[PDB]
């Protein structure tokens, strides 16, 4: 599963909004970054605490892709 | 979600969904395989029978 | 007919049964109506497919909802032995909404119990598409009848300047088959009856005074025929215009009069003959569309229940008729019963239970 890196400002709703895409459908991946670099968009350094939903299915992966990208989240790696 | 109880349950459920689809798909694959076995075998056999007919 | 259809996690069927059937457990302290809902057991091979279907189902839901509202409107529209407040709803398969629902079952008539989910959705969609087009054609026929009928009402309506004279002019009074004498129709205010008769004389040369005679009266004016030499009619009508008088260019036509009477009777007869069978056809379309609607809701129920719980799939659900002003409490009770069962993290964002609205 691919966890993203967020500025952690809205991980509350990131996670809940992803839950509701298909709730409980995939396991939550928790990733954290301590002593981070400045976020590229805001140039701000802030630890990351991210709850990610990753799906195997293509329709739902596409769905969560859309949801997570609408949210200010970076999903760069695979 | 946040609670380990909930995420663990969600995982059990997902795996269950994954397993159910996997299980059904494998049986489906073997059934079609058997159907094709009989179909293809007959196709080739009849083709040969006609060839033998011509030798006859 | 507003009912909520609620999906339960179903951990224990006997338990869910207790919490849904028992008087001590009936929602809103046993004042709300609570009926159990069941569907045949069905399996879906892929949940991601189920998800797609879920979106599709919601779209179909909207489609058929549109379809049935259209239907409601067309029945309402005919008003044949009916009114807006009388027989507003029709029975489905001969029973009422709650009766239908409680007696609702997945209909092999709608789809094979072994039919694919995709295929089920397809059957429903094709059906209602078929219904929609039926509605389109029959509604066209209805509107065409209504339009021409009003057009006819207008023809036999209005003032004597423009109204048809089929009921007014008699063959003995209209000057028929005269080569040289043409009859013009003039409408004179009653207060000016005698004046325009005199005025006519002054409209053209060789216009015989006092030949103007009233054939029938209107509310504001009398309609009179005037006989004059054909050549002078151009002068007659022109000077009439100069005197603010409208001369009607009218010819007796026996065939047209009969033709209009025939259309009058023809259109009324076709109207009646059409509405009888029109509404019977529409009634069948209605019953079929409602049955389908419930079918759709139940499928959504399948999809949703699987999506929340997966396997095993015994599905428990309730069809509830809320009591007035107690829906908050009803929700609260269901929340208390299922919230801790739905998730530890915590409607559309999260839902203790899955429900959909019925309103017909």
């Amino acid at each position: 599963f691919v966890a993203g890196v967020i500025n952690r400002e809205r991980i509350p709703t990131f996670e809940r909004m992803l839950w509701r895409v298909c709730r409980g459908n995939v396991f939550l991946r928790q990733a954290e970054i301590e002593n981070p670099l400045e976020d590229p968009v805001t140039g701000d350094y802030v630890h990351k605490s991210v709850f990610i939903i990753f799906f195997q299915g293509d329709q739902l992966k596409n769905r969560v892709k859309k949801i997570c990208e609408g949210f200010r989240a970076s999903l760069y790696p695979c | 979600a946040l609670s380990d109880a909930d995420v663990q349950k969600q995982i059990k459920h997902m795996m269950a969904f994954i397993e159910q689809e996997a299980n059904e798909k494998a049986e489906e694959i073997d059934a079609k395989a058997e159907e094709e076995f009989n179909i293809e075998k007959g196709r080739l056999v009849q083709t040969q029978r006609l060839k033998i007919m011509e030798y006859y | 007919t507003e009912f909520w259809l609620i999906s339960a996690p179903g951990e224990k069927t006997c338990q869910q049964t207790w919490e849904k059937l028992h008087a001590a457990t009936t929602k809103n302290n046993n004042l709300a109506v609570s009926s159990k809902f069941n569907i045949p057991d069905l399996k879906v091979g892929t949940l991601d497919v189920l998800v797609g279907l879920s979106d599709e189902l919601a779209k179909l839901d909207a489609f058929v909802e549109g379809v049935v509202k259209k239907v409601a409107q067309y029945m309402a529209d005919v008003l044949e032995d009916s009114k807006d407040k009388v027989q507003e709803n029709l029975l489905a398969s001969g029973v009422d909404l709650v009766t239908y629902i409680t007696r609702f079952q997945w209909d092999m008539a709608k789809y094979p119990i072994k039919q694919s989910l995709k295929n089920i959705s397809e059957i429903i969609a094709k059906g209602v598409t078929q219904i929609d087009n039926d509605l389109k054609s029959r509604a066209s026929a209805y509107n065409n009848l209504k339009g021409n009928l009003q057009n006819l009402e207008r023809k036999n309506a209005g003032s004597l300047l423009t109204r048809s004279l089929a009921e007014i002019v008699k063959k003995d009074d209209f000057v028929l088959d005269s080569e040289y004498l043409v009859t013009l129709l003039v409408v004179v205010p009653k207060l000016n009856h005698n004046d325009w008769i005199k005025q006519y004389e002054t409209l053209a040369e060789m216009v015989v005074p006092r030949s103007s005679n009233v054939l029938s009266e209107d509310q504001d004016s009398y309609l009179c025929n005037v006989t004059l030499f054909k050549k002078a009619v151009d002068d007659f009508r022109h000077k009439a215009r100069e005197n603010k008088f409208i001369v009607r260019d009218f010819q007796y036509n026996e065939e047209e009069m009969r033709a209009d009477k025939e259309e009058m009777n023809r259109l009324s007869t076709d109207k009646k003959k059409q509405f009888g069978p029109l509404v019977r056809w529409l009634k069948v379309n209605f019953s079929e569309a409602f049955i389908a609607w419930i079918h759709i809701k139940a499928l959504r129920v399948f999809v949703e229940s699987v999506l929340r719980y997966g396997l095993p799939v015994n599905f428990q659900a309730m069809l509830l008729q809320p009591n007035k002003k107690s829906v908050k409490k009803l929700r609260e009770v269901l929340h208390e019963l299922y919230k801790h069962l739905d998730s530890s993290a915590a409607q559309q964002e999260y839902y203790p239970y899955v429900y959909y609205k019925i309103d017909c």
